[PDB]
């Protein structure tokens, strides 16, 4: 089979930058009739891929002029002449020249923007959940940049570890920020044994860590 | 809710040479009270299921839709019918690369070309339900068939037209007999 | 209105099969071949094969030869893909994508995708808990469900701005959990009702949870 090697595997660039992605085929994409079928797709998070370029350099209908493609033989390039915030996506090359048709492993494109501190919120468990013997304490870090952030859970000032899970959103297509959720899970018995529940957030945008807290039963 | 859509079909074809006849027929369930057929570029409509055009004219080309009413309820409109007037301009050329006689499994590229001023092409294979349009915007366009099979064999004709009047097409090219073995 | 509409998410045991449908509308059905492309979670795209609706001719990727069957029903403009002898490696979102019979601008229209999870774990609907507003923030915790996916809307789709529905995390229990949050003005907490609408189709669970400020 033809193997398509895409580079880089990921990149971050500022709004307006020129982005160049390469796709190299393991063998020639010029077929015995002198033709090459190579297309480029853009896949935004949670969505199906979208056709941008076909036949190496032809923009498909309605595709903005900032998107272009070029190349021949085994070396192909896809370019975004001026990166826009809404262009955040994984881009893929596809060769339709030799069966089986094969895609490059994708290039994930992200935006570099100014630092934005997270707005932080703490949520105690609901009484409804407590009725079932489990307590989930949620900490939300909203609309921040860069993605790196540290959440430290404290229960009566004791540092917690091994009892929390984090989840992070994909970069926003409009403001280029991320949001993160950290859930601390405890039994109802462990939860009822302590008073102060704190979420401490460290981030580049915060000159001092931000702690959000509550006292159980207040 | 709305009644289910009727069909809207053109016979003998939706690609009608200038001065040749065509019938547009709206078909809903038998016995419906009223039909309404409308051309999308017109500000008026007709309250009949059938539109007979004795002689195709440029002014009649365009998109059409139809609906029916039964017991006060209107149906959903039919799928759009694109009625094309052909023979409006000089025919384009049509050729095949590497040629019109080709082996199954490889590719074949059907190519069309006209003078500058026309930016679109459509290919029609005799017996097919519809022509094949092309996203290319240029005085010549390629229609590659990535993997040809015996099923692609047939008689093809190419048409050229402009984005300015997408329903006014040229006279068809000379036919190309694609033979895939 | 060109559209490719696929059937809903599935969960199947290893060794069993899955059959996904792809209903096409808004175009001449036999003018486009229909292909299937899959994507394992967090991974790339993989081409499975395709079918020509005109006569049912197929051409599959040799990696699936003997285990994939593509068929079509011309009368309803529907294409089916059946994959048999499923294993963990077949857990993926499966997409249908049209490819012009004449032309090379392939996969210009795709279906919305169908997640197929291969697992012997039992299906379980989630419990929905409020994350009460203490710019304010509120949300819903969608806990202990299997398999993915779950949909979360706010105020029946009327509220979308400021909503973040987080990717689910697999807990040590083998069940998923996620939160969906919204930032809103503190000034309208006394008047605006907030309800999260949770739907977990694999277990036929539909839950509407009102999220209120906790009364002191
Ligand atoms: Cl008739
Ligand atoms: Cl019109």
């Amino acid at each position: 089979d033809i193997q398509m090697t895409q580079s880089p595997s990921s990149l971050s660039a500022s709004v307006g930058d020129r982005v160049t992605i390469t796709c190299r085929s393991s063998q020639s994409l010029e077929n015995s009739n002198g033709n090459t079928y190579l297309n480029w797709y853009q896949q935004k998070p949670g969505k199906a891929p979208k056709l941008l370029i076909y036949r190496v350099s032809n923009r498909f209908s309605g595709v903005p002029s900032r998107f272009s493609g070029s190349g021949s033989g085994t070396d192909f390039t896809f370019t975004i002449s001026s990166l826009q915030p809404e262009d955040i996506a994984t881009y893929y090359c596809l060769q339709l020249t030799h069966v089986p048709w094969t895609f490059g492993q994708g290039t994930k494109v992200e935006i570099t923007r100014t630092v934005a501190a997270p707005s932080v919120f703490i949520f105690p468990p609901s009484d409804e959940q407590l009725k079932s013997g489990t307590a989930s304490v949620v900490c939300l870090l909203n609309n921040f940049y860069p993605r790196e952030a540290k959440v430290q859970w404290k229960v009566d000032n004791a540092l917690q570890s091994g009892n929390s899970q984090e989840s992070v959103t994909e970069q926003d297509s409009k403001d280029s920020t991320y949001s993160l959720s950290s859930t601390l899970t405890l039994s109802k018995a462990d939860y009822e044994k302590h008073k102060v529940y704190a979420c401490e957030v460290t981030h580049q945008g915060l000159s001092s860590p931000v702690t959000k807290s509550f006292n159980r039963g207040e | 809710g709305p009644l289910p859509k009727p069909s809207l079909q053109a016979l003998p074809s939706s690609l009608v040479p200038l001065e040749k006849p065509v019938t547009l027929r709206c078909q809903g369930p038998p016995g419906v009270d009223l039909y309404r057929l409308e051309k999308l570029s017109s500000s008026r409509y007709q309250d009949q299921a059938v539109l007979f055009i004795p002689a195709m004219k440029r002014s009649l080309a365009g998109r059409y839709r139809c609906s029916y009413q039964n017991g006060s309820l209107w149906s959903l409109p039919s799928d759009q019918l694109e009625l094309v007037a052909t023979g409006v301009f000089a025919k384009p050329s049509l050729s095949a690369q590497p040629g019109p006689a080709v082996s199954s499994g490889g590719d074949v590229t059907l190519q069309c070309q006209t003078r500058y001023g026309f930016d679109q092409f459509a290919l029609y294979k005799e017996g097919d339900p519809a022509p094949y349009k092309n996203p290319e915007r240029w005085y010549r366009a390629s229609f590659p068939i990535i993997t040809v099979t015996a099923a692609h064999s047939g008689t093809y004709r190419c048409y050229s037209f402009s984005s300015r009047d997408p329903y006014l097409w040229s006279a068809p090219s000379d036919p190309l007999e694609l033979v895939v073995t | 209105q060109v559209q490719l509409v696929q059937s809903g998410a599935e969960v199947k045991k290893p060794g069993a099969s899955v059959k996904v449908s792809c209903k096409a509308s808004g175009y001449t059905f036999t003018s486009y071949n229909m292909h299937w492309v899959r994507q394992a979670p967090g991974q790339g795209l993989e081409w499975m094969g395709g079918i020509y609706p005109g006569n049912g001719d197929t051409s599959y990727n040799q990696k699936f030869q003997g285990r994939v069957t593509m068929t079509r029903d011309t009368s309803t403009s529907t294409v089916y893909m059946e994959l048999s002898s499923l294993r963990s490696e077949d857990t993926a979102v499966y997409y249908c994508a049209r490819g012009t019979v004449v032309g090379d601008w392939y996969f210009d229209v795709w279906g919305q995708g169908t997640l197929v999870t291969v697992s012997s774990a039992s299906t379980k609907g989630p419990s929905v808990f409020p994350l009460a507003p203490s710019t304010a923030a509120l949300g819903c915790l969608v806990k202990d469900y299997f398999p993915e996916p779950v949909t979360v809307s706010w105020n029946s789709g009327a509220l979308t701005s400021g909503v973040h529905t987080f990717p689910a995390v697999l807990q040590s229990s083998g069940l998923y959990s996620l939160s969906s949050v919204v930032t809103v003005p503190s000034s309208s907490l006394g008047t605006q009702t907030y309800i999260c609408n949770v739907n977990h189709k694999p277990s036929n669970t539909k839950v509407d949870k009102k999220v209120e400020p906790k009364s002191c």
